[PDB]
């Protein structure tokens, strides 16, 4: 719970919505973050590894974004499905555990 | 006192090829990284949770065990098998994000 | 000391065409002489490099007829071979024979109509990147297109030209493709004067460059 | 030596630098129409077989060598044990052509039947990847089909094969040991 | 050349025989292999 | 050892590059062939550098983090509308990637243009160096200068389908950043279009 990130962000469909991830230079400032999706039902998924990569099988709406002290995960446009709790993986030099966000849940309004 | 271990039969993504981690969703939202081990067998710890569990992988029986020390109110929790790429993890937290 | 020829395996069976002759028969047969008996010609290739044939259309004429409704795209049709308008020209008649082609294929336009109705007619190769051709005879001025005058002189010749990524290109044209192998071809009416029902006659030929390769025998 | 290295110079020293001499080379086995040349087992189809390359196993050697490299040109030579007339394509021919039997075709000579089917793609030089369709290869990179009424056994010779920018190679995994440790062969005891 | 090695004249003709190829009107790893920097890069005792 | 790379009328001049390399030619093969049967028109507006973004070299990557980028990749002015309005182009592409290193922080990347990328399995990553590659190390240079001539199946290819070459950069030391050496290295590569040809023009709407 060391990353803050947004607690909750209200999205709609068609719009792009971003969600930062407040960090420092200690954990965001030289090391990458990552972008974890869970369901109410579900466990975790992976959607940003690497913070800018996208791995197998995610669909293309999904872009990572590391610039600045923040990571931004930005999708183009919020769909009805995607609508799932986000979490923020990142490393951090001073603690030799790593640094997990609380969540943003996303809505549909 | 109730030491458990538990173990993910891996399907595919060979641990030469690719190194597992577990990680535990403590009771809520909240995530916590239990350990790693690199392909080789080297193995990367949680320094809090340190010295309470064990990670060995057999290259054999495609498989991996966590052996922790014991089980308390907060050690219950959903968990959890990766499969990072970069098969070595350089530090210990920098696979969290991986 | 007989020649221990080892006679090989695998091999030696007859091949449908095989370069081969066979072991003859009957004797020296001495066959009616012709010499330089009229007509003959050796290249299929040449004999469509030299007649003009005509295509199909709606209603199965040859002449695009000028449209009845707003419109200024008179036909539209694909490069393959193998294509409805193409059908039934000799060009295709014998291409369906063959698996691969090259080469530009000429097209003859020949305005058959009164000396009283002059008009001005376009056409224009569109290649293949485009999901439709365009409708409209300006926005698909682009691509590479003649225009032409329909006065004394009768008959226009526009040679497609071969353009593709392969250096050859298939003549059956696939299942799995929704758009053609090549681009289309559009021949745009851009203006006529006397709007009185006026003809077209249009005709497929192969163009010196054509040529086709490896040939096979589909069930027609 | 000491080169400069980080450009990726392609710099080669020998065992002069310490008062060695370096023998003579004989490589004509190393050479890639030499190695090319040999029959390799394709898996064979019973009805409608298609003949082309990237079919073989990725393991054995003329699979692997040409997986090696990315772009292949080369002729077959085929080797058919079928139980009928077998007939053959060209690489453009619908699939109904197959029926026809007047392109070239070859009858039932006692055991397997050897033809030579020259390199027919219209593609200036095939592919063993495809980045982008237009993971299949294209339906363009066949030789031709052979279709027998059953096909036992297809073996594929590749003649005065060239190839081109090379790949990867991958040999054999290992695990915890000195050497891989494979039985070599031995005389009889 | 490749494998064949009969000291004798292909009995089929070479077009017939093989795909006859065409030109436009060479070997980059052999050249690459070749042009190398062997031996040191500095003085020598 | 000054290099002053040239396109165009774009330049780049790094104080530290190590060298020019060409990946599997020193110049393009003919121009006008069967295809298109003459109607190639060599373009020239289009030869130019173009920045692209890549992958932030972090301290933590480990080894074998395959960025790759597919060439031609989403140029927007002048390159980005003759891809639009033309069929078929043809290009040479003599790339160049840049890591400012501190001359403190240890590391090794390995750029290299591989051809028609398929996936790897991290067994291929070990000779990957096959293809035209240079080392990026901020030991002693901080530019590596990639020029590869356009190969292909055939002698054009729409660039909406086919895109040959990626270029790929693996990380084969992880960042080392020492007590003065940068926290955190980007990579910039500037990829430039060379002997563009361009062929069937389409008509634009």
């Amino acid at each position: 719970a060391v990353l803050t990130q947004p607690s909750s962000v209200s999205g709609s469909l068609g719009q792009r919505v971003s969600i930062t991830c407040s960090g420092s230079s200690n954990n965001i400032g030289r090391y990458d973050v990552g972008w974890y999706q869970q369901i109410p039902g579900s466990g975790l998924r992976t959607i940003i590894y690497a913070s800018k990569n996208r791995p197998s099988g995610v669909p293309d709406r999904f872009s990572g974004s590391r610039s600045g002290n923040t990571a931004t995960l930005t999708i183009s446009s919020l769909q009805a499905e995607d609508e799932a709790d986000y979490f923020c993986a990142t490393g951090d030099y001073s603690s030799s555990t790593s640094v997990f966000g609380s969540g943003t849940t996303l809505t549909v309004l | 006192s109730q030491t458990l271990s538990l173990t993910c039969t891996v399907s595919g993504f060979s641990l030469s090829d690719y190194a597992v981690g577990w990680v535990r969703q403590a009771p809520g939202k909240a995530l916590e990284f239990l350990g790693s081990i690199s392909t080789g067998g080297n193995t990367g710890y949680n320094p809090a949770l340190k010295s309470r569990l064990s990670i060995t992988k057999d290259n054999s029986k495609n498989q991996v065990s966590l052996s922790l020390s014991s089980v308390t109110t907060e050690d219950t929790a959903t968990y959890y098998c990766t499969k990072s790429i970069h098969s070595y993890s350089v530090f210990e937290y920098t696979y969290m994000q991986y | 000391g007989i020649v221990p020829v080892a006679c090989s395996a695998g091999y030696g069976g007859l091949v449908t065409t095989d370069p081969k002759t066979a072991d003859p028969i009957y004797g020296m047969v001495y066959n009616p002489p012709r010499t330089n008996y009229p007509g003959r010609f050796t290249n299929l290739l040449d004999v469509a490099e030299a007649c003009p044939t005509f295509l199909c259309f709606d209603d199965g004429k040859p002449y695009v007829v000028t449209r009845a409704d707003g419109q200024r795209l008179l036909a539209k049709f694909d490069v393959s071979l193998a294509a409805k308008h193409m059908s039934n020209t000799y060009l295709s008649g014998i291409a369906q024979y063959y698996a691969q082609y090259s080469g530009t294929i000429n097209l003859h336009f020949m305005f058959t109509g009164p000396t009283d109705s002059k008009a001005r007619y376009m056409v224009a190769y569109v290649p293949p990147g485009m999901e439709t051709p365009p409708d409209t005879p300006e926005e698909a001025a682009h691509c590479i297109h003649a225009e032409w005058d329909t006065g004394l002189n009768s008959k226009f010749t526009f040679s497609i030209p071969y353009v593709s990524a392969a250096d050859y290109a298939y003549t059956a044209s696939d299942v799995a493709e929704t758009t053609n192998v090549q681009g289309w071809v559009c021949i745009y009416q851009i203006t006529h004067g006397k709007a009185e029902d006026d003809t077209l006659v249009v005709s497929l030929s192969a163009g010196k460059d054509f040529e086709l390769r490896l040939p096979i025998d589909p069930r027609s | 030596t000491t080169t400069t290295g980080e450009s990726a110079d392609p710099v080669t020293t020998t065992v002069e630098n310490y008062g060695g001499e370096t023998q003579v080379q004989r490589r004509q086995h190393t050479n890639v129409g030499f190695i090319m040349d040999r029959f390799v087992k394709i898996p064979s189809q019973s009805p409608t077989h298609v003949i082309d390359l990237m079919q073989t196993h990725q393991h054995g050697l003329v699979g692997a060598l040409l997986r090696a490299a990315t772009y292949y040109f080369s002729d077959l030579e085929i080797v058919v044990r079928h139980d009928d007339n077998l007939t053959w394509v060209p690489n453009g021919a619908p699939e109904t052509a197959l029926h026809n039997t007047s392109n070239p075709t070859a009858y039932r000579k006692g055991p397997f039947t050897r033809l030579a089917l020259p390199y027919t793609a219209p593609h200036r030089v095939l592919a063993t990847v495809y980045n982008g369709t237009t993971a299949q290869l294209p339906a363009s990179f066949n030789f031709g089909a052979i279709r027998a009424t059953v096909i036992h056994e297809l073996l594929v010779r590749m003649k005065r094969a060239e190839l081109y920018c090379p790949r990867p190679l991958l040999a054999v995994e290992v695990t915890s040991q000195d050497r891989h440790k494979q039985r070599i062969i031995a005389p009889a005891k | 050349s490749g494998n064949t090695g009969s000291i004798i004249n292909n009995y089929y003709m070479q077009q017939y025989q093989n795909s006859m190829d065409t030109q436009l009107g060479n070997d980059w790893f052999s050249k690459l292999a070749s042009s190398a920097f062997t031996g040191l890069f500095g003085a020598l005792l | 050892r000054i290099l002053t790379t040239r396109n165009g009328h774009t330049t780049s001049t790094t104080q530290s590059s190590v060298g020019v390399t060409y990946g599997y030619s020193t110049g393009e093969d003919h121009v006008s062939g069967p295809n298109t049967s003459g109607l190639e028109t060599r373009v020239t507006q289009a030869e130019r550098f173009f920045k692209k973004h890549l992958f932030d070299w972090t301290t933590d990557k480990a080894f074998g983090h395959l960025e790759k980028l597919e060439l031609p990749t989403d140029h927007k002015g002048v390159y980005g509308h003759l891809v639009d309005s033309f069929a078929y182009m043809r290009n040479g592409w003599d790339v160049e990637v840049s890591a400012v290193g501190n001359q403190f922080n240890g590391g090794c990347l390995l750029v290299a243009m591989v051809p028609e990328y398929k996936d790897f399995t991290l067994r291929e990553k070990y000779q990957l160096t096959l293809f035209p590659h240079q080392f990026i190390s901020p030991r002693t240079n901080m530019t590596a200068h990639i020029t590869v001539p356009y190969l292909g199946v055939n002698r054009y290819d729409q660039y909406k389908k086919h895109k040959p070459w990626t270029l790929v950069v693996m990380v084969l030391s992880p960042l080392t950043v020492n007590n003065s050496g940068a926290g955190q290295i980007k990579v910039y590569a500037n990829i430039a279009p060379t002997y563009v040809h361009v062929a069937g023009e389409l008509p634009s709407k």
